[PDB]
């Protein structure tokens, strides 16, 4: 799927865990 | 959009295509 | 009629899930990290299969992941052989 002119997904994932990605809290 | 993977499909075609 | 998903059918769904995502991504080893997908997929099918009968342990193909990674995800059997050497040398196996 690669475009050399995609918008980069500038997200801060460094606070996500296996818990916060599996849960409905 | 498929070029990255079609440039890889080609490597696993048979040497008869 | 609570659908008893076969040990085949779990592998058939998981193989399709790995192959069809892998086809759009590989050789992007960030978004398709082959060694991790092998080391976790084989560990999860090992854990799921361990408690199964010696009948259900005959639905399991010994090349369940490794065939689809070659046939569909277009990974070389030479590249797979050393990703499986890395899996066996580095992992909790």
């Amino acid at each position: 799927f690669i475009t050399k002119h995609s918008k980069s997904l500038n997200i801060n994932t460094t606070n996500e865990t296996e818990d916060t990605l599996r849960s409905l809290n | 959009s498929e070029i990255d993977s079609k440039v890889q499909d080609y490597r696993f075609l048979s040497p008869h295509i | 009629d609570g659908l008893k998903i076969s040990v085949g059918g779990v592998i058939e769904s998981l193989v399709s899930k790995i192959s069809n995502i892998g086809y759009d991504f590989y050789p992007n080893e960030i978004t398709f990290p082959v060694e991790f997908i092998i080391n976790y997929g084989e560990r999860a099918i090992f854990n799921f299969s361990r408690n199964k009968s010696e009948a259900e342990k005959k639905e399991i193909s010994p090349n369940w992941l490794t065939s689809s990674l070659h046939d569909h995800v277009k990974i070389d059997y030479w590249i797979l052989v050393d990703y499986y050497n890395n899996t066996i040398e580095k992992g909790s196996w």
